[PDB]
RNA sequence: ACCAGC
DNA sequence: TTAGCTGGTCATTTTTTTTTTTTT
């Protein structure tokens, strides 16, 4: 509690600093309510008065999303010039007000915000959906503990630092206890590798075992960043056009359009796949100009253990095949990497030896009082993985990577 | 509360506009909305306009979530605001403008609060003394934690307080912003926080405001009363080490008294008619112009023109009021402007023309000239004949106590019974002192003069010390010889 | 305000209560009903006379406020009407809860209720004397608060003796213990409820513990500078007001700050003073010059020494390094003041000075409720209180001063003084005799031990400060 | 429409 | 002819009993 409330006194004098010397910039101005005005002054909130403000500084936009009005984001305020070199600077200070007032709005003055929903014993319960999206994936709510920003985020560090398990000291010792973060490492990418095993005759999924894939994927497609890469993979991969792709890396439709036919002469078997399941599942689609009138033959897909899989549009089919089916297995080793703690002969819970504090998409985070006991989970994580590879008779290989630590930082 | 999404009709979007509980719908991207005087004046009647303050800065929608609104009424500008209920309407309202015209119209209870009809669960609370501050946490917090302020101020706080007890009772901590005192709350439950500044607005004007928000979230505690431990008088010592004024006329008084202090209280006393006045007057005259202090004089028996020409004809060692010549010569001749210039250059003398009016008066000279001895004489023309002085030397005591003055009292004996008299050479005691039995109780230091004008010597004088609670050496300090052609008196060594 | 409200021209409707749980019947037996008026459904409760005649209406509304429809009488009582007669009756002290008890006992005890509540429940309880001699027993059922305990102890006083008995209830009232389910256990403090006992008296027999607890407690604070003062006082214990005189400065406040020295580096008691003759910084420079053996303010060039070396820090941290000193900036507020100096901080001993200005219309009753003020302040709280006085003028004689023997009649201001105060010290010295620095202690009055007169001698020291216990024989 | 997550 | 799956946002002057401490 003390450290996020140092965090919100210390960016709540910023976001007031970043309107007495804005204001004083771009000035205010009349507006149309005998014709009667108003005095309105600069709200940097709102995306219109920016808008207006960036028509009368001598720029064009040269991007029309709107059929009047022009696109507002931090990838247009980025490539932005004008005349006065004040406006200049001042752009990134309004960059910077709106992040800050993204942060005062997550943090402290939501309705949904994290100072509201603290318990008595200085702990936060929240609502976990177990069944939530049409995929089978889990969601959460009141509050969403899933979406607070990362470690290359802007005021990252200091949010993930207050999320900790090292504040609950024990009530017989009076000693903080230590947190084991586990993450599944290419989860979905072998998921692919699993099902298209029968067209490329399986050849595909021992270079994804040999080493990292993120890491030559980057040096293959010399992308700046690994988040980039990953970002791009997962944007080639399920479904996106010219330009979207294109847009990860800045350039134009050129640079798209030929990335896409160097990853896609690499492996052909991600069309085969494709085709394989739209001959599956529907027969035939008419065209419209302005719709998509589509006759149905199978709405659903049975998953790994019968489930009718909803579809929702027949071009996102691959989609929901792939993440439909790597929730699955994350909800089997979630179940089984406490059933062999159990059977080995500990004990859960705050008056135990271990406690599960969250469970997003990929990772699990466990607290546990001495580090023997998290050594015990960090080796009986591989095998409980390991069984879930064998039960369901798995042509891959599947692998986590777990870290230790006092807190939510350093195990991210 | 939101529910989900609904497609827009403004816009034309699928998952633009959002349902809500209420029943009202909002879209993101069409940014569309759905669904005395004893006279309260009416909004729209008087050019109600929700314009936002600049010279001080305050955001539009602030005054519109606190009704704070100005009127554009006879072509003059007001700043009305509102108070009002549990319920949801106006009780009354407050007229502001640039001569502030404190025009209250409506039914303004005792009870009167500002920003109490939207807020009954929380934790925190923030009470301040105006309605500029109030909307200035306000806009730091952005309109969303409580904060409530006076409508009253904080002169009338044991009554607006007092009768709102429930309404505070609800929440966990209590804080208060009044001045950079009402126990009528709970204990143990209100912080007071101190700025660095005078108010929160001074904070906001001069970019000390991340000082107002440190002081919400971490305030201090209660502190009731002037109850000061021990740890606190650090430095007060440390200043109060870093002073006897020496009594000219005798040497043998500073031996045995080390001078006056700040907040010292001196009696003299005598027979009837033995010289207190003329001692008095030279110790004035000895420590005014000679030492560099501001003395003020409140002699009572002659006028102030008299005790001037008393003090010109002393300091020239001669005898004015005794020769029509030597008054005569003196202006003849232009020598008395001379004397006039070279003892009132300074102006350290300050003399008084003539029972609580004589009390404002001492210290209207004390705090505003500057003075540092006041010397009263006569006191039985101020002074039932026992809670009167009792209450004018509790007074007394009072305003030389905390303030650093040295305060002279003349005053006088009582008629003896058998024995000798006091002209004769009686040595008096501690107990002869008339009026009450309080005037050696109070004083800090007694002296008293002794001499026989009908005995061998009608010019040698005793001084005789009578109570010192400084060292604690009372008795006969030593004799002095009186002059009959000059008036100084001077110290001698007679023995017994 | 204007009339007795009409159920027909109000739109009134006899119906249950579902929030508080009573059915339609009780409010139909009672009067208690519903007018639909200006939109919102007022609730409103029906007086009635002894005969049956409708004289007063109780109007409240959705948001709890009062109406009253005109004069109010003071015998107006809820359900006077209905009862008559009979040998136990239950008194509530609201309206709801004569309705729930109507609910739990079907309509068979004669039940009333109260119109004023708990403020003016005495002036309706002496109006209705002559209404409760035809009665047997009654049971008094007041809440479960601090003002419901005020009501049954002060409105039992106006009543007939033998015949009132109160009883208990673990809910704030029977309503809500009729809402969690205690309908049993109601209904034995019904039938056996406790006598009218806890009004402040008590038995011979029930101390039995407490005189052991204070037997098991309460210690006397010793004195220093003399052993012969000890051997007649045997210290100071709590709830002990000493009274200390002597002369026009004759040593009153440097033995009372050498004695509150003594207490507090050498025992570690919390001592606070409330000194009005000086301010805070010269007893505080005393007390430090006192503590190091020298004279502090008498010397200007020892002042200014230690200030430069920086010895001034060494002698204030093993002073005030505990913090047992509590001091006083400088008449009902000084009260509360040594109240908050007591419970709040903690302290043992509290001494006062110079009480002629505490006291400053006519000054012996003021002077006689200050020391009743006093007393009481140290009955039940245990803490030692030292009070300094001064002396009255002899009619004839030598003066108090120059080493006359002094009587315990001679405290001014009042006799009211010496017969509160329980040990009574006056000093005595001869400032212009032989020697001025040899003391005499003379015990006038000692309620606990009684040994009065001469206790001994001391021997003052004009160098640093320190009297001593001599050995002079008169 | 924007922000963050995986 | 389309990267997707979640959450969260702002809005209207009269008379008589008791006590004390100075002075004529
Ligand atoms: C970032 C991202 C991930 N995903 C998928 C990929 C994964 O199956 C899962 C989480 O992705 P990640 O955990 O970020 O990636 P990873 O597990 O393959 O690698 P590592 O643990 O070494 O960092 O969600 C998307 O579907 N869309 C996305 O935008
Ligand atoms: C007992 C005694 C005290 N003194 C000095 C030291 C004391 O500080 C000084 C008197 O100061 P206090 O002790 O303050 O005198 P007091 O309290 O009796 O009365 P008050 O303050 O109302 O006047 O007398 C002696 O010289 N010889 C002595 O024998
Ligand atoms: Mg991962
Ligand atoms: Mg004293
Ligand atoms: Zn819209």
């Amino acid at each position: 509690t003390k450290a996020i409330e140092e965090l919100y006194v210390e960016l709540a004098a910023r976001r007031s600093e970043l309107l007495r010397k804005l204001t004083e910039t771009f000035g205010s101005w009349y507006q149309p309510k005998y014709t009667p005005v108003e005095h309105v002054v600069f709200n940097p909130s709102s995306r219109d008065h920016i808008q207006k403000k960036l028509q009368e500084a001598g720029w064009v936009p040269t991007k029309y999303t709107d059929k009047g009005a022009p696109v507002v984001d931090d990838e247009v305020l980025e490539g932005v010039r004008v005349d006065d070199p004040e406006k200049q600077a001042a752009i990134d200070l309004i960059k910077e007000y709106l992040m800050i007032q993204k942060r005062i709005g997550q943090s402290a003055e939501g309705d949904k915000a994290w100072l509201r929903y603290v318990a008595e014993d200085g702990k936060i319960h929240g609502s976990v959906n177990p069944n939530g999206a049409v995929t089978g994936r889990a969601t959460h709510a009141f509050p969403n503990l899933a979406q607070i920003p990362g470690v290359r985020s802007p005021y990252g560090e200091q949010c993930r630092a207050a999320f900790g398990a090292e504040h609950h000291l024990d009530g017989i010792t009076g000693k903080p206890w230590v947190q084991a973060g586990i993450d599944a490492s290419g989860l979905e990418l072998r998921c692919l590798a699993h099902f298209m095993a029968r067209f490329d005759n399986g050849e595909y999924a021992h270079e994804i075992l040999n080493g990292d894939i993120h890491t030559k994927n980057q040096i293959a497609a010399e992308l700046p960043t690994r988040d980039n890469a990953k970002t791009f993979i997962y944007g080639f991969l399920y479904g996106a056009g010219d330009e979207k792709i294109g847009q990860i890396v800045g350039a134009g439709k050129e640079r798209g359009k030929e990335l896409k036919k160097k990853f896609l002469e690499n492996t052909p078997a991600i069309a085969a796949l494709r085709e394989s399941i739209q001959q599956t599942l529907v027969e035939s689609s008419q065209w419209v100009a302005g719709e998509q009138q589509v006759k149905w033959k199978r709405r659903w897909i049975k998953g790994l253990d019968g489930r009718k899989v909803h579809v929702r549009s027949p071009h996102a089919a691959l989609n929901t095949l792939l993440q439909s089916a790597g929730a699955l297995i994350c909800k089997l080793w979630i179940i089984k990497t406490e059933e062999m703690l159990v059977e080995k002969g500990l004990k859960h819970g705050w008056d135990g030896d271990f406690a599960y504090m969250a469970w997003v998409h990929d990772e699990i985070q466990v607290g546990c009082r001495t580090e023997e006991i998290a050594q015990v989970v960090i080796e009986t994580a591989q095998e409980a993985m390991r069984w879930v590879g064998d039960h369901w008779n798995f042509r891959c290989l599947l692998d986590t990577e777990g870290k230790m630590g006092p807190n939510w930082a350093i195990c991210h | 509360v939101f529910l989900y999404h609904i497609p827009c009709d403004n816009c034309g979007s699928s998952d633009g506009n959002s349902l809500f509980s209420d029943g009202h719908t909002f879209c993101y991207v069409c940014e569309k909305w759905t669904a005395m005087t004893y006279n309260v004046w009416n909004f729209g009647e008087s050019n109600g306009r929700y314009s936002a303050l600049t010279a001080r800065g305050i955001s539009k929608e602030t005054c519109q979530k606190a009704g704070y609104w100005i009127a554009k009424v006879d072509g003059v500008m007001y700043q009305v605001a509102d108070y009002r209920d549990q319920n949801g309407n106006i009780v009354s309202q407050k007229v502001r403008d640039k001569d502030k015209n404190f025009k209250t119209t409506g039914s303004h209870k005792s009870d009167a609060l500002f920003g109490k009809h939207l807020w009954n669960g929380g934790k925190k609370i923030v009470v301040t003394e105006g309605e500029i501050d109030m909307l200035t946490v306000m806009e730091l917090q952005d309109c969303k934690y409580p904060v409530v302020s006076l409508g009253h101020g904080a002169s009338a706080a044991k009554k607006t307080c007092a009768a709102n007890y429930e309404y505070f009772d609800q929440f966990e901590q209590i804080i208060l912003m009044f001045d950079m005192a009402a126990q009528v709350l709970p204990a143990g439950k209100v912080r007071v926080a101190v700025l660095p500044c005078k108010d929160a607005n001074e904070c906001h004007l001069n970019g000390h405001d991340r000082e107002i928000m440190e002081q919400v979230w971490n305030a201090g505690p209660w502190i009731p009363d002037g109850v000061v431990s021990a740890l606190s008088l650090r430095e007060r010592i440390r200043e109060h080490l870093s002073v006897g004024l020496l009594f000219s006329g005798c040497t043998g008084i500073n031996d045995k008294t080390l001078g006056a202090r700040g907040g010292e209280v001196i009696m003299v006393t005598s027979g009837s008619g033995m010289g207190k006045s003329t001692f008095v007057r030279q110790q004035a005259l000895q420590w005014g112009t000679a030492m560099g202090k501001k003395v003020g004089l409140a002699m009572l028996q002659e006028s102030v023109e008299e005790t001037a020409e008393d003090l010109i004809g002393l300091h020239n060692r001669v005898r004015l009021r005794q020769s029509d010549s030597l008054k005569r010569e003196i202006i003849e001749n232009g020598k008395f402007d001379q004397w006039f210039d070279e003892l009132f250059g300074n102006d350290t003398f300050h003399l008084y023309d003539s029972t609580d009016r004589l009390l404002a008066k001492l210290a209207y000279m004390r705090s505003g000239l500057g003075c540092d001895v006041i010397i009263l004489d006569h006191i039985s023309i101020v002074v039932d004949e026992r809670k009167m002085i009792d209450n004018l030397m509790t007074k007394l005591k009072g305003f030389a106590k905390s303030t650093g003055v040295v305060l002279v009292v003349i005053c006088h004996l009582k008629n003896p019974d058998k024995g000798k008299a006091h002209e004769e050479g009686r040595p008096v005691s501690i107990t002869d002192l008339r009026g009450s039995g309080a005037l050696r109780q109070l004083s800090d230091t007694i002296i008293a003069l002794e001499r026989n004008q009908q005995g061998d010597m009608p010019n040698l004088v005793l001084v005789r010390i009578l109570k010192c609670r400084f060292t604690g050496d009372t008795g006969i300090a030593g004799y002095m010889e009186y002059n009959k052609e000059t008036g100084w008196l001077e110290p001698s060594s007679y023995s017994g």
